[PDB]
């Protein structure tokens, strides 16, 4: 539909912006706005290389219209681009958290490996959390293809992968967000407070209700859950049309930058 | 290269192994600069240059006294400046006022904080206790002013309003101010590290765009 | 009676100007009005050094063009070879608080100085293999702001206790002191037959010395504002002076006045840095908005921009056989342009 | 202190000053006798640069 | 300003030995190190090296996996553990140090060495053998099999000059530069391939061995050198 068009470009929109704004700019290169950088990068990943090809099939009645091979190809590209964004955004509560504890020992360390390790950690656990569905998924037949459409099939992956790629980040931001907020608690802590606590409810309401939805079908009709499932993961991926934005946007200099 | 030439290129390496290995060390310290007028206390309010050395809560400092317009270019990158006032006299109080207004306001010093020490508060109380002088002959405000001992809490609020006021009316928001009262005194410090946290803490806020 | 003596400097004071207003027939623009432009100039990066943790202060070229020696914030002189980019030397500085350093014409040592008040030399040529001070020479009352050798064993200096003086290396004493200029004094500049020298001060004014005789011959006052930067023309008998004005000026000796001006609209910040070409045709000098501009010093006109630093330029300098520019600046790296 | 001042003001204006249009020619002269002793003025060919 | 050296002696064919020598005076720890030996009657030959940081090491192919060079800085000490020992090794062995940056001069002093009795190369000549000599100029001559002239411009010869019963010492380096302490009647120049070293105004305490070595590249060549009499 019309929706799905405007959230992609709505999403390259926002990462190439980014991308600009870091890449010309002067000020903004210190070692934190590249991770920034890289999670514009795999958000423009998932809206360029994923999303179009779930509009092709909502167009084509949630049949594989294309060949029939490359069904692995989809969901592997599509699981990456999703776990390494969870990723970046509980580790980078879990930084801002150590940040604002102890300053000090903060500022000590930042000898430019710090990000550098971060950056590679993130992509790693993503790409060997994808590890079942190249190995034994693409010679086999009844794990990605459902009755004629391109689905998982392995009970036991999806909820190992759900427990893994998101509910542990989840306690982590939820720990990491009390004891924050705790530390902090004069007129700029507050606003601390105050965006520390937007970018955690937006976080929590848009991505949960999909694994809640995709978990209930593994332990307990039977189009609803998937009518509901067909929605929910859309706004999943509006999600990431929304994290470059919060994630800068408070600063004048973003700002500046994106007007012209 | 020849055998000189790849001799010389690894005598390079040592060079820039033992300058690195020497750049680790001295970024663990914290850097202050020190300002006052003459007999202000500013040799022992901790107790052609001058430097002192400290250690509080497994951090350390370095702090410079110098024996300024042209040299202060060099004092563009300290943590802060400490800024030591007499309040034992009230005629040369201006001059304190003076110098503070030129060193808020230099162009060069636009992201730095002040950490300011109003001393002699024994003889402040000593002299507004025995009555002889008042305040409001140099400063007419202070025949008005009232508290927001009953006698010294109304001189002393107002004498650290004349200051906190003159920063706060141009502070354009990157740096701040920190006052406080020295007497025989001995915790000076401790205070002057949790100002060096505070302002750090400032800094890793919008670094990591939160403010 | 004592009043009388502003009497008597009033009636110098018109006799000077009316002098310097029988001379001036043409201006510099009225004679080169003919003469062929440079067109546009575009010098490229050839090199770029990098090893200093901290603000660069100075640097000077050796007299073979190969060396050169830089001063920093970090606690460190370092001496490089330009064509290869390696380290020679690096020498720990006594303080961090050094402004200067400079190189003897002869190779054999280097000289720094700074807050501390003192003026140290080192000796490069040693038997047990190091660099280690020769002369640590004290006597002013403030932070030294310029050093140049003469040769081996003499040396002139420059500080914020408004004087400049002479020194005998071997001695470790003063053998001239000059005396005359009212605010500090930021840069000095010796002429090529080494038997003169400049000065500039935050008076806003230049005055020219007699090295051997120990005393002031003429005194220049164009300028609006603070000198930072000094440099003699090719043949010594001109040179330009930089300023907080924000504008460079071209004075001449022996017409005893001011010969142009180079500033536009468009420029509005200090200019910390000033050196000529080999022919005398370009004039280059080094701004606080951190890039150095190139003008036509006949026709001022303005021929380039050498853009490339992302914080500003604190020292400039071109080599003696006229091949190569160095910058250096508070990022932490110079840069060689061709 | 005025005593050495006037002293000074009253050297500084006895001194032999030419006019400003032979300072200029000299200039001028002086810079077209050495315009291609100038790497910067003029380019030197691609392997005359020791950079 | 000093080099000292313990070990050498009688060895029987087939043993092994340590030899050791001790600095004192100068940074030890920035200066390159190397052997060089001589037989009871010929000429120079170099042996090892081993850089400052102790990060590069070199042998000749005649003790190439029989010797090891090794340093000990916090003691200012070089070593050679050597193995297999012949009648072929049996030679004075001296220490030299060198540094290498622009405008340095290596090879500069030696230290005084201990005898040891056990019981694609550069080719460069010396056409004399022995020279009779007072007041009078003095001329040297020494070819190359390749050319000694790099694309950078230098040229890496040296000559050194042996008093009788005293160790070598440097004359000049990189064809034209005179060592420090040398007097100024001493000069030297040449082409690529060929060069000269001349005296001028002979005297006692002139009269030695004079060595010609080129530094182009490992393995350091020696010609056999041509003797001085009175
Ligand atoms: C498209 C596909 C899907 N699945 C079911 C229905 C409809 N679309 N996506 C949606 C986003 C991620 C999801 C995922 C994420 C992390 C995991 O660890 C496991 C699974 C799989």
């Amino acid at each position: 539909a019309l929706l799905t068009a405007v959230v992609i470009i709505l999403t390259i929109a926002g990462n190439i912006l980014v991308i600009m704004a870091v890449s010309l700019e002067k000020k903004l290169q210190n070692a934190t706005n590249y991770f920034l950088m890289s999670l514009a990068i795999a958000d423009m990943l998932l809206g360029f290389l994923v999303m179009p090809v779930s509009m092709l099939t909502i167009l084509y009645g949630y049949r594989w219209p294309l060949p029939s091979k490359l069904c692995a190809v989809w969901i592997y590209l599509d699981v990456l681009f999703s776990t390494a964004s969870i990723m970046h955004l509980c580790a980078i509560s879990l930084d801002r958290y150590v940040a604002i504890q102890n300053p000090i020992h903060h500022s000590r360390f930042n000898s430019r490996t710090k990000a550098f390790l971060k950056i590679i950690a993130v992509w790693t656990i993503s790409v060997g959390i994808s590890m079942p569905i190249p190995v034994f998924g693409l010679q086999d037949d009844s794990k990605v293809f459902k009755e004629g459409s391109c689905l998982l099939a392995d009970d036991n992956f999806v909820l190992i992968g759900s427990f893994v790629s998101f509910f542990i980040p989840l306690t982590i931001m939820v720990i990491t967000y009390f004891l924050t907020i705790k530390s902090l608690q004069i007129s700029n802590e507050q606003k601390a407070c105050k965006v520390l606590g937007i970018v955690f409810f937006l976080f929590v309401v848009m991505w949960c209700p999909f694994f809640i939805t995709n978990i209930m079908a593994v332990i307990c009709n039977e189009d609803v859950i998937g009518a509901l499932l067909n929605v929910f993961v859309w706004i999943g991926y509006l999600s990431s049309a929304v994290n470059p934005l919060v994630y800068t946007l408070f600063n004048k200099t973003y700002r500046s930058a994106f007007s012209r | 290269v020849s055998a000189e030439d790849k001799a010389a290129a690894e005598r390079s390496k040592m060079i820039d192994k033992n300058l690195r290995e020497d750049g680790e060390k001295a970024r663990r310290t914290l850097r202050l600069l020190l300002l006052g007028a003459d007999n202000s206390g500013k040799s022992t309010i901790v107790k052609g240059i001058f430097e002192t050395k400290f250690q509080v809560d497994k951090v350390n400092f370095h702090m410079f006294d110098v024996g300024r317009r042209k040299w202060i270019q060099c004092f563009n990158d300290v943590t802060a400046i400490i800024f030591v006032v007499d309040s034992s006299d009230y005629n040369r109080l201006q001059e304190a006022l003076n110098d503070f207004k030129s060193i808020w306001n230099n162009r060069w010093l636009r992201t730095i904080s002040v950490i300011l020490f109003l001393n002699k508060q024994d003889l402040l109380a000593e002299k507004v206790l025995a009555g002889k002088s008042k305040i409001e002959d140099y400063f007419p405000e202070f025949a008005r002013y009232t508290t927001p001992d009953p006698r010294v809490t109304r001189a002393k609020y107002f004498i650290r309003k004349e200051f906190v006021d003159i920063s706060t009316a141009s502070g354009d928001g990157r740096h701040i101010c920190y006052p406080h009262f020295t007497c025989v005194d001995t915790e000076n410090a401790r205070r002057i590290f949790n100002d060096c946290k505070d302002i750090i803490l400032q800094m890793n806020l919008r670094e990591y765009n939160l403010v | 009676e004592l009043d009388q003596l502003r009497q008597e400097a009033e009636q110098l004071k018109n006799q000077i100007r009316d002098a310097r207003k029988a001379c001036a027939d043409a201006t510099l623009s009225q004679i080169t009005n003919n003469i062929d432009p440079v067109g546009r100039i575009q010098m490229r990066t050839r090199r770029t050094l990098r090893g200093h943790l901290a603000k660069i202060y100075a640097m000077h070229w050796g007299t073979d063009s190969r060396l050169l020696v830089s001063a920093s914030q970090d606690g460190k002189l370092i001496i490089w070879d330009s064509y290869t980019t390696n380290k020679v030397h690096a020498i720990p500085l006594r303080s961090s608080w050094v402004m200067t350093c400079a190189y003897a014409p002869s190779g054999n040592y280097v000289a720094c100085g700074g807050l501390d008040n003192i003026c140290s030399i080192y000796n490069l040529k040693t038997r047990e293999g190091n660099v280690r001070v020769s002369r640590e020479l004290a006597g002013h009352t403030g932070y030294l702001s310029c050093c140049r050798f003469l040769d081996d064993n003499q040396i002139v200096t420059s500080s914020g206790d408004t004087t400049c003086a002479l020194w005998d290396i071997e001695t470790g004493q003063q053998t001239t002191t000059f005396t005359g200029h009212t605010g500090d004094v930021m840069s000095l500049s010796l002429a090529p037959d080494t038997r003169l020298f400049v000065s500039g001060a935050c008076d806003a004014s230049a005055k020219l010395w007699d090295v051997r005789e120990g005393m002031c011959r003429q005194t220049f006052t164009g300028h609006e504002s603070d000198i930072n930067a000094i440099c003699f023309f090719p043949n010594g008998n001109a040179f330009a002076t930089g300023s907080d004005d924000a504008t460079c000026r071209l004075f001449d000796l022996r017409a005893d006045q001011e010969l142009m001006t180079y500033s536009h609209d468009n420029i509005i910040c200090g200019i910390t840095s000033v050196s000529f070409s080999k022919s005398g045709r370009l004039l280059l000098a080094g701004y606080d908005d951190f890039n150095c501009n190139v003008w036509d010093a006949l026709k001022a006109d303005r021929a380039g921009v050498l853009a490339g630093h992302d914080n500003r330029v604190s020292c400039l300098g071109v080599t003696d056989d006229g091949m190569a520019v160095a910058t250096g600046s508070w990022d932490s790296f110079l840069k060689i342009w061709n | 202190q005025a005593r050495k001042l006037v002293e000074q003001l009253k050297m500084e204006a006895n001194i032999d000053r030419i006019k400003v249009s032979k300072a200029a020619a000299d200039l001028m002269a002086y810079c077209e006798a050495h315009a291609k002793e100038d790497p910067l003025l003029t380019p030197v060919p691609a392997s005359e640069n020791p950079f | 300003v000093q080099l000292v050296e313990s070990g050498g002696g009688l060895v029987q064919p087939g043993g092994s030995r340590k030899l050791s020598c001790s600095a004192s005076g100068f940074a030890f720890s920035s200066f390159g190190m190397h052997w060089v030996r001589q037989a009871p009657e010929k000429g120079l030959e170099w042996v090892a090296y081993i850089s400052s940081g102790s990060g590069t090491i070199y042998y000749a192919d005649t003790v190439k996996g029989r010797f090891t060079i090794s340093r000990d800085d916090p003691k200012n000490t070089l070593f050679l553990q050597m193995t297999s020992l012949r009648s072929e090794d049996t030679a004075m062995y001296y220490c030299v140090r060198s540094i290498y940056y622009y405008g340095s001069s290596p090879f500069d002093f030696w230290g005084q060495g201990t005898t040891l009795t056990v019981s694609s190369d550069i080719v460069m000549t010396q056409a004399t053998s022995s020279v009779p000599v007072p007041g009078e100029s003095v001329s040297i001559s020494c070819r190359s099999s390749k050319s000694l002239l790099h694309s950078n411009g230098n040229t890496y010869l040296y000559w050194f000059l042996q008093r009788p019963g005293q160790s070598p010492q440097l004359l000049i380096y990189r064809m034209s530069n005179l060592a420090s302490g040398v007097p100024d009647r001493f000069s030297g120049s040449g082409s690529g391939t060929a060069f000269t070293l001349t005296i001028s105004r002979l005297e006692a305490e002139d009269v030695g061995v004079y060595y010609c070595m080129q530094h182009l590249e490992y393995p350091l060549t020696f010609g056999a050198g041509t003797k001085l009499e009175l």
